[PDB]
């Protein structure tokens, strides 16, 4: 027969190897594929779809879980009080873990590109207000006050006919890619911190609520890519199914 | 006139699905054009209305002065084929010498991809999926030892005679596929075509498979689409005298030529049953980790 | 008539280049794939699109 | 020309609105009749057109300050309503897309935001005995509520283990009281089959759920109702038989 | 030698794999194939051949087995009485199990296409009669009366010079294919029910029988195909041959 | 009575739509129906029994004697084919031994 | 003279496309087959065919 | 019968001999017998730098 | 199948053999190689220093 | 619920005060005599 040598690697079963194997059904033909609306071709198509960013984190008491989807914003009787703040890291815990981008990122070790976080104001039409929203790139601590917060990438948001402003947090990294930043030595790949300040005030007329809520939606920009396939950070099983 | 006008013009029977959007090639990540300052009235990208139901169209070039970036990051890793061509655990078949479980060296397993969360959740991201498959069968003892045994895996499609014995007459396999492997041999591997009567498998069937009244009896058949119930899987010893070794068979599924369709939110609760999205009601967990205050990290 | 055409992705827009040894094409490799995307299908399925520069609600 | 002022005329029905968001076209794909290459049944289907393709007002829930949100399962909502449901009963096979116009309006001194969403194959799960050790299943009145719809057990989990935290994937539209007062979703026939039973199978589910709670001072209107309206598009029926129901 | 790696699947024996293997007889030549009448090339050629549909089911008493091949039809002294009824499902038990199509279907898990059931009247030439024959598609119960039976696909049959009418039960399914409908959850793939009513009456002159018999033949239409190979639903051996 | 099957087509029994049928008939061919390896023989070589006790068994080649492979084949009266025989050897427990 | 022609189906109407490594062609694969049918051979072997529309016995 | 599994940064690390992470639904793993010759795998350059 | 004979040398692991082996990561693309000053191409370049 | 089954229009209060319900000519005859009030209900137009 034809002379062959077996190189190391034979009889091994690599779970990700793309080889061929014997077919069970000779001349079987799959039932014709009719048209089905909204076909997915690349996971990046889903990563550009905005989903709720759970910036409010309170498990209390597993009944008020729906509060996790929104900001409390109220008529501060001061100047430039801090509203909210969270990490820009998508694969890190935990606000991004409510987003579809966050979970899809959980299936990939490396990502790259700008991200978008859109904030929708859900107060009354009579309610107005201007607020600063700052993105502070890696390095630097939590901005203690608004004056030393604006020094980074920020956007001034005016409440009006258009509910939502979108803070684009541009791809600012030393590396071409960022591995998940969690949570010690791997802070090297952190994206930074997003903080929300009151630019002026939440101002209300006589017959309208003194407190309103803000909803944050998050997704990836179009220069977004993912590179390395890992298992989901959390496995959902304890202990045997059925 | 002749014929009536409301039939002539009428768009009844229009076949082609009117496409609101076409697909463009994206081999690399999108490049970034240079940007400058802009102080104008009327041109306002940042302001948007989420109520509409669309994602932010605001590009980074109009939110910050940007440089030029020739992005050549590939998007190949993020495709349905290169995301699902990963062999995962989908079944564990036990053949103990004597126990509560199957004690005669013949086990039957109605083919259910679920029952193993990791492979399940990844797949449950989409509602409809159409794909060919590559099955791998790993056989060993409960200690992982390799022993000189001869197994017979047999694929039993819906309606075919199921084995009721270790030495059943159904093991003649005159038509339905079966594989004869030794445990000495490397894992058996088989390619499998898409064989649903529908254009795609469904991970979700929002309905009942039968007609009539749906009382509390036939209420467990809710969510049962037989289109992705592809039959049962059977193993032999082989006969005729009982085996000498305890055996374990693990089934691994690799997907190729994948085509998913409509996207689905991603499970955040512990899976509890096969083909059934039940969950522990008093132990409802948040989708992610939580912190002490919204003003702290 | 060449070989069998029983791959699951047969007759689709996607252009695959795959390796195969058996007569049935569904036993072929996952192979190299064509990179095409359509984000607007899910990210912007609105009827009357407005420009980036435009105020959506007016 | 404007974006928020819209009018929807189908058959002998007509919906007007002055404070809306743009119309969502589902998956960027307009509803269409079934081709001769997708179909498999040899029967010549009935396409009743105007009589069944029209708006139906089927329910009106009262959005209270502390509500978990509701859902409806399509097309079980119309099965007993109009001459659409008549065709859906006498026939075995059915095909249609819908034009859902959820509507809810308040003052300018009210606040709150609804989330209208169309989730295909919305399979519903049960609280597994509270502990997780019971493979119970939902009753008929929960999986196929029909006209009045069903109130969510828990809204965070979508009664299926899936999170509402990422429901805006499938075609959605917010009803934020300070900007819009109605949502409109146009879906095509979303199924792996060219036709289905319409009684047994439910193509999708409408999820009307508030995320930012309704709130108002001691004004002169505390009764704020959400009203559901829908309209079958490109309806086809095949496999004629006797009248059969649930 | 030429470097090779052994992928998983070696040494396995797949019973349906179409590979090659060594020949026992070098240069052996098969005796020339003379002409033999009526060659079969495709099993669909046999599936279009009509065979007896055993609608009458009575094992009593293994001697009156030949009665299983025919209907009893008689001079009903009423209106629209039910004559007979059976399932249209070919792979299901049990009337179709007498047909060649039924057994050949037993070697395939999936089928698709219209079916034809031809009814031959075997009364006297003096005997006349009109009868309705209804096909009720999936969903809906057994038609309680004739009035609520005709609402489906039906044919009015007049007894005359031509003995037989053929009820074509068209391919009416949601799926492109039907798996065998047997007998619980798999009712999803049911084809429906065929019922036989008296449209008018079985009318006879003075010197001819008050009771006659009808023979039903069944086969597949030309749009018929089969897709997946299974073992025969029943194995005919207990316990060892010879 | 004629002896022929019903020539009546569904297009003339019910108003029908257009259907571009592309369902393949390949699965229903004699090659793809019979290229399925089935059990046709079991040869026993026990150490000591009523059966062959000297490690030499003779089997006059008879396809029948195993119903499943038989009935499938018995559908036709005359058949002409090449064959692919496979021989599986093991102990009555299924054990693999160095013989 | 190419290779041996000792396949069982040699000289038939059917057009096979098969794979083989040995000199004897009967050791080849079942291979891909040509799809031709003739139902009338068994389903309608009558002498004088009448039309579908016609009354058979007249 | 061993199982080697590559666990990229952030992926769930096995905390048991029979951990749930051994399902390997995405991250590469290799199944070898000691009877078989040494398993061999080609690896690409996967640094972010 | 295609007739083959195994020559002596199979199953051996030669540490300096330049053969191929299976890839763990389908369609993985290395991060683009930017410019780094002073690249070495041959050890003789260093031996003249 | 059993009213909408006919010709109807959904009216939203806003900047434009008025909606107009067009009640289309739906009759069996080409013309309608006055429908008042017994046997002449044959020529009724309907109810709004
Ligand atoms: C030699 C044995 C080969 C076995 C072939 C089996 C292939 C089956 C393909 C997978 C079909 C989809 C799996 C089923 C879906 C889910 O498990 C449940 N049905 C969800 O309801
Ligand atoms: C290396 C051993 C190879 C053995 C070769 C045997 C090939 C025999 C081909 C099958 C011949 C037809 C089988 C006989 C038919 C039935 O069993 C009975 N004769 C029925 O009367």
């Amino acid at each position: 027969g034809f002379p062959t040598e077996l190189k190391p690697g034979t009889n091994q079963f690599l779970t990700t190897d793309d080889g061929v194997s014997a077919p069970i059904l000779p001349n079987f033909h799959p039932t014709p594929c009719i048209h089905i609306p909204g076909e997915v071709r690349n996971l990046l198509e889903l990563c550009q779809v905005e989903t709720i960013l759970e910036v409010n984190n309170v498990p209390t008491n597993a009944t008020s879980l729906m509060e996790r989807l929104r900001f409390p914003v109220s008529a501060q009787a001061g100047k430039g009080e801090l509203c909210a703040v969270f990490r820009a890291d998508p694969g890190r815990s935990g606000p991004w873990q409510s987003t579809l981008l966050g979970q899809l990122c959980g299936y990939y070790t490396q990502w790259s590109g700008s991200l978008e976080v859109t904030f929708m104001f859900t107060g009354s039409f009579m309610a107005t207000g201007k607020m600063l929203i700052a993105y502070t790139p890696p390095g630097g601590p939590l901005p203690k006050d608004r004056a030393t917060a604006m020094l980074g990438t920020h956007v001034i948001w005016d409440f009006g006919l258009q509910s939502s402003v979108t803070l684009v947090i541009p791809w600012i990294s030393n590396t071409h890619y960022r591995a998940h930043a969690r949570d010690g030595v791997f802070d090297y790949y952190t994206t930074g911190l997003v903080s929300i300040w009151y630019q002026t005030n939440y101002v209300v007329p006589i017959g309208a609520p003194n407190t309103a809520y803000i909803i944050a939606l998050a997704a990836a920009q179009k220069n977004f890519t993912m590179q390395l396939c890992k298992d989901a950070s959390d496995i959902l099983q304890t202990g045997t199914i059925q | 006139g002749d014929r009536v006008a409301d039939v002539i013009e009428s768009s009844i029977g229009d076949s082609v699905s009117r496409a609101l959007t076409h697909a463009l090639p994206a081999p690399t990540g999108q490049n970034t054009q240079v940007s400058s300052h802009r102080l104008d009235t009327g041109k306002v990208p940042a302001l948007q209305a989420a109520e509409i139901g669309a994602s932010s169209n605001a590009s980074d070039e109009s939110m910050i002065e940007t440089r030029c970036v020739l992005n050549s990051h590939s998007t190949a890793e993020t495709t349905l084929d290169s995301f699902f061509s990963r062999a995962g655990l989908v079944g564990e078949i036990d053949l103990p010498l004597e126990g509560t479980t199957n004690p005669n060296g013949y086990a039957n397993w109605d083919i259910d991809i679920t029952g193993y969360a990791q492979m399940r959740r990844k797949v449950e991201l989409f509602t409809y999926m159409r794909f060919d498959a590559e099955f791998t069968f790993v056989a060993c003892t409960p200690t992982g030892e390799v022993v000189p045994q001869l197994l017979q895996y047999m694929f039993v499609p819906p309606g075919a005679p199921k084995p009721d014995s270790r030495e059943s007459l159904a093991w003649q396999t005159a038509t339905n596929p079966s594989v004869f492997v030794k445990l000495s041999d490397p894992p058996a591997q088989v390619s499998v075509p898409f064989m649903s009567p529908a254009s795609a498998y469904q991970w979700f069937y929002d309905g009942y498979p039968t007609f009539g009244e749906h009382k509390q009896e036939k209420d467990l058949e809710y969510g049962a689409c037989p289109n992705n119930m592809m039959g049962t899987f059977s193993v032999r010893t082989v006969g005729t005298s009982k085996s000498k070794y305890p055996l374990v068979v693990r089934i691994y599924m690799r997907m190729k030529h994948v085509r998913a369709w409509i996207p689905r939110p991603m499970r955040n609760q512990n899976y509890l049953f096969k083909a059934n999205p039940n969950y522990a009601g008093n132990s409802i967990k948040p989708t992610g980790a939580s912190r002490t205050a919204i003003t702290t990290l | 008539s060449h070989e069998n055409s029983n791959s699951a992705t047969e007759g689709s827009t996607i252009n695959y280049t795959t390796i195969n040894y058996y007569k049935d094409s569904y036993a072929a490799t996952a192979g190299k794939q064509s990179l095409k995307q359509d984000p607007d299908k899910f990210a912007n399925p609105v009827k009357d699109i407005f420009t980036e520069m435009a105020a959506p609600l007016k | 020309y404007s974006d928020r002022v819209a009018q929807l005329t189908i058959g002998n029905s007509t919906i007007t609105t002055q404070e809306a968001a743009n119309i969502i076209v589902g998956y960027g794909e307009w509803p269409s009749y079934c081709s001769d290459s997708d179909a498999t049944a040899v029967d010549k289907p009935t396409r009743p057109d105007v009589s069944v393709n029209r708006f139906y007002t089927l329910d009106t829930k009262l959005w209270e300050k502390s509500s978990k949100g509701w859902y409806w399962k399509f097309p079980d909502v119309l099965t007993e309503t109009g001459v659409f449901g008549q065709n859906a009963q006498f026939h075995y096979l059915y095909r249609s897309g819908f034009c859902i116009h959820v509507q809810c309006n308040a003052s300018k001194f009210h606040q709150g935001a609804l989330l209208v969403a169309v989730l295909p194959e919305y399979v519903i799960g049960t609280v597994a005995g509270g502990t997780g050790t019971e493979d119970s299943h939902p009753p008929y009145k929960q999986t196929q509520p029909g006209a009045d719809g069903f109130e969510l057990q828990h809204p965070y989990v979508l009664d299926a283990g899936i999170p509402i935290s990422q429901l805006t994937v499938c075609p959605h539209q917010w009803i934020n009281l300070r900007t819009n007062n109605c949502a409109t979703i146009i879906v095509p026939y979303i199924n792996a089959l060219p036709f289905d039973s319409a009684l047994n199978h439910c193509n999708f589910g409408l999820l009307v759920v508030p995320i930012s709670p309704l709130d108002y001072d001691q004004g002169a209107t505390p009764v704020i109702p959400i009203t559901i309206t829908l309209a079958p598009m490109c309806s086809e029926f095949a496999g004629l038989r006797q009248a059969v129901t649930q």
